[PDB]
């Protein structure tokens, strides 16, 4: 009643219009679950790639009809017949069946799509929460948002290096009141770029991406509404940075570029001078986190800004770990960053997922469940972050429903776990001293 | 300029190789635990004599028989005959002829027959080994086993027989390769050699042997035969005395394309240089299995016994057999169900 | 067959992957044809209605069928064919010398 009868995957459109594909699990006793898979990226060196099928007729090259047929022809053979509650077992099974460290033959987003589906399916047979049933009976913490509110960098045409800026309520008492807060500022926002005549609509994570005069006048604004909605910054709400000095960093001189997004009248910084930026801008505002401070492959420059800042500030590395286990080890032994960035779709499967989050715990790490730039209704990452208690959740902003989802999922969440649910804010912070 | 070679065959399971003919239960009588195939042509002489020569050309020429009247027994027991003497041969019975019971059931209503010469004594033709040996050595060369050995430009696909070339050439040095090597058939063996296996089919989606109403006539296992090659070119020559290790190969390839995705104790193991030959080994036996793929189950698509994903395992039933060697008491096959490999062989080259 | 019977999850799998909605007809020779040529045939009687037509394929290697029960004289449940599945040993084998043979590495 608990094996799996059924495997069936079809193609969707995830938030930005592109498609992506969704995996139904059905099991003997009729347990149901469906998995939906973010739009990642096709392309990486040691990162999970994901099929697409390059037809520029349909859909500009970005189908995924080759990896439904991976999933109805290949996968669901293999995969049927098994227990719906081995899912460890599954996904060793189909990461078997690839046979490729970054799952180019059968594609990540199959194998991420039936994990989910087969996972979604054993808590509908065992009448669980999601939750409780990935994390076990411990699950209680609801995930501190890092809102992303501002965009810049690539994301904008404004003068403005760094790619986001996140809103931090950490000073509330419970989940919802953290939402509440997060919708005000976010609300107050607007209303100062409608009285300033900036434009008010929105991209691709439901915040804001105005022309600024430049980041220290970005930040100033996110102050002000934080002010006009009536909380205190640096005591309530801080202040985060997606600064993904990947984009702007210059290989070949070794230099960080800040003239490729705030014009030619930019600062170029070095390692030294990038280290001092981050800690002048810290100093002057209250920055909690720092993510993607430097560049994914410059090592020294990590570790030296781990030493700099990593007592007061998160550093999390998105593009230097790029959720691998490997990198991850790496970087714990070089006591480079103090965070990494968990996006499932990254690594492929929810056991690696879930491994990846227990080995930055190990070893003072934070995990922080994030989301992608095309998500969908599927707000699973909810359920992974409460799971495995992470405390903190970059779920994007507070205007679409790809980011409202999850934060309706997380107030479900709270909702059901009652007086046991624990909003911990600043204590989610475990990497930081104090 | 002529190399000689001997290839000693084993059989490791039934083999049967046949001539397109039948035996109908009207001609042959099960009793004293043995089938007797007697000589029609005196029988019918020792019948007219007994003034019973229009009863049996009834008996012969009615169409529809019910059941029982279908049998030669029942001819012999209604009219109160007991002579037996009626030439022929006789096949031992060994229990795992048919699933049902041979005297009961419609059963075995008809065999097929294994070829044999003018004087009725069976023998492998030379043809026969030469297209096993053939199929091992396109399938274990890569200039033969590629795209190009088959034919596109049709309405379906199928074999580039000018792929190795053959015949003579306008202007053209002769280059046929398979005229130089020349197998020879054996000398005849006897019908005490013979048996009487029932094709099994072993699906590995089903995870069950179902039998199926096709009786071999078919050589026992441990049967040992003699054959000559000879070789007339230096090429052809390197390509025999290549036979082992390009089996050896062939079957591995087979193993990890087929034989892979069923229970260990299904497969036979190898005391020599692994073969299939004859009827019943398999499809992917007889082609050349990399590029056959696809093709060969698409032929099937729309026929009601469709080949599903590659295939079924024949696996015939047939006495198992303790055999002594060196290593010391070795099974020929690992299973309690008595489950021969049908058409495995084994063989041995050497170079007289 | 009485010995067993159809297995429950492959009831279940047929069930809910709809492989009798996608049914193939046959011929007397074993062709596939239409549903209304096979309907055609049945009607005029050139095919036989039952042994004509297959339920699709069903995906996973599932074992299509389990074992069948039934009542011993006391009233405990038992498999139809386990204790009357065998009685002798067979005899056998034949440990056939051959002593003269290569073996092959």
């Amino acid at each position: 009643m608990s094996i799996i009868t059924d495997v069936y995957a079809r193609e969707v459109l995830d938030s930005r219009g592109n498609p992506t594909l969704e995996v139904e699990v059905y099991t003997e006793s009729g347990a149901f679950g469906r998995g939906m898979v973010p739009s990642g990226a096709s392309t990486g060196e040691h990162e999970a790639v994901e099929l697409r099928d390059g037809d520029k007729a349909r859909y500009g090259g970005l189908g995924t009809q080759k990896a439904v047929d991976n999933v109805n022809n290949v996968i669901a053979e293999h995969i049927i017949g098994f227990d719906v509650r081995d899912q460890q077992g599954i996904d060793r099974a189909m990461i078997a069946l690839d046979g490729t460290p970054n799952k180019g033959k059968l594609g990540a987003n199959a194998i991420l799509g039936v994990s989910i589906a087969v996972a979604r399916a054993a808590a509908d047979y065992l009448e669980v929460p999601l939750y409780s049933y990935l994390g076990g009976f411990n699950t209680k913490v609801l995930p501190t948002p890092m809102m992303n509110i501002i965009n810049g960098g690539s994301h904008s045409d404004a003068p403005i290096a760094f790619q986001e800026f996140m809103i931090v309520p950490a000073g509330a008492p419970t989940f919802k009141e953290a939402l509440r807060w997060g919708a005000e500022i976010f609300h107050a926002l607007k209303k100062i770029l409608k009285e300033r005549g900036l434009e008010t609509a929105v991209g691709d994570e439901g915040g804001f991406a105005p022309r600024f005069n430049g980041t220290e006048d970005g930040v100033e604004t996110i102050i002000k509404a934080i002010e006009a909605a009536g909380y205190v910054p640096g005591k309530d709400v801080f202040i985060g940075l997606d600064c993904a000095s990947s984009e702007f960093y210059d290989a070949e001189h070794k230099v960080y570029g800040y003239t490729k997004f705030e014009g030619e009248g930019a600062a170029v910084r070095t390692a030294a001078e990038q280290i001092d930026y981050l800690e002048e801008l810290v100093n002057k505002y209250p920055i909690i986190t720092i993510e993607d401070g430097m560049d994914e492959n410059d090592w020294d420059g990590w570790k030296a800004l781990t030493e700099r800042l990593g007592g007061k500030v998160q550093l999390v590395g998105d593009d230097f770990f790029v959720t691998n286990t490997a990198y991850l080890e790496k970087g714990i032994a070089e006591h480079a960053a103090n965070s990494i960035l968990i996006k499932v779709n990254q690594i492929g499967t929810l056991t690696e997922t879930f491994d990846a989050i227990e080995m930055a715990k190990e070893a003072g790490y934070t995990a922080v469940v994030s989301h992608r730039s095309g998500e969908t209704e599927d707000s699973t990452i909810a359920d992974i972050a409460v799971a495995t208690n992470a405390g903190q959740i970059k779920t994007g902003s507070l205007s679409r429903t790809d980011r409202i989802a999850k934060y309706n999922q997380l107030l479900r969440i709270e909702d059901q776990l009652g007086e046991v649910a624990e909003y911990r804010g600043l204590k989610s912070f475990y990497n930081l001293k104090k | 300029d002529y190399r000689t070679f001997k290839l000693s065959l084993l059989t490791l399971a039934p083999i049967h190789i046949g001539n397109g003919e039948k035996y109908t239960s009207r001609e042959f009588i099960y009793e004293n635990k043995k089938f007797y195939f007697p000589d029609m042509g005196k029988f019918y002489n020792k019948m007219v004599e007994k003034r019973l020569a229009e009863k049996f050309e009834a008996f012969l020429i009615q169409t529809r028989p019910n059941a029982r009247n279908n049998r030669l027994i029942s001819f012999l027991n209604d009219n109160r005959i007991a002579e037996r003497s009626f030439g022929g041969y006789s096949i031992s019975e060994t229990g795992l002829e048919s699933d049902r019971n041979p005297n009961s059931a419609g059963a075995i209503n008809e065999v097929n027959k294994f070829i044999r010469d003018a004087f009725g004594n069976p023998y492998i033709p030379g043809s026969s080994l030469k297209g096993a040996i053939r199929t091992i050595l396109m399938n274990t060369t890569p200039k033969w086993n590629n795209e190009n050995a088959v034919n596109d430009f049709g309405r379906f696909p199928k074999e580039n027989k000018n792929l190795i070339p053959w015949g003579p050439k306008k202007g053209k040095e002769y280059d046929d390769l398979f005229n130089a090597i020349r197998v020879s058939d054996s000398k005849p063996f006897d019908n005490k050699r013979l048996i009487l296996v029932q094709k099994w089919d072993y699906s590995a989606k089903t995870n069950k042997a179902k039998p199926l109403p096709l009786y071999r006539e078919s050589i026992s296992p441990l049967t040992k035969i003699e054959f000559e090659i000879t070789t007339t070119t230096d090429e052809a020559g390197r390509l025999i005395e290549e036979l082992g290790k390009r089996a050896q190969a062939f079957y591995k390839d087979y193993k990890a394309f087929f034989l892979s995705e069923f229970p260990d104790d299904k497969i036979q193991a190898n005391l020599q240089y692994p073969i299939y030959l004859g009827a019943g080994s398999g499809a992917w036996t007889k082609t050349l299995f990399k590029q056959a793929d696809g093709i060969l189950q698409r032929r099937y698509s729309r026929m009601k016994t469709k080949m599903v994903k590659k295939g079924v395992l024949k696996l015939t039933k047939a006495p198992l057999k303790i055999v002594k060697i060196p290593s010391g008491n070795h099974s020929l096959i690992k299973n309690h169900e008595s489950f021969y490999e049908m058409g495995k062989a084994n063989f041995m080259i050497k170079e007289i | 067959m009485k010995n067993f019977k159809i297995s429950s999850t492959y009831r279940a799998a047929r069930k809910q992957q709809k492989t009798a909605n996608r049914k193939s007809f046959y011929n007397d020779e074993g062709y596939m044809i239409s549903p209304s040529e096979w309907a055609d045939g049945v009607i005029k009687g050139l095919i036989n209605p039952k042994n004509s037509w297959s339920n699709d394929h069903v995906k996973g290697y599932l074992p299509r069928v389990s074992p069948r029960s039934h009542w011993t004289k006391n009233g405990y449940r038992e498999y139809l064919g386990i204790g009357k599945s065998r009685d002798i040993p067979e005899k056998e084998p034949e440990v056939i010398e051959m002593m003269d043979l290569e073996l092959v590495v």
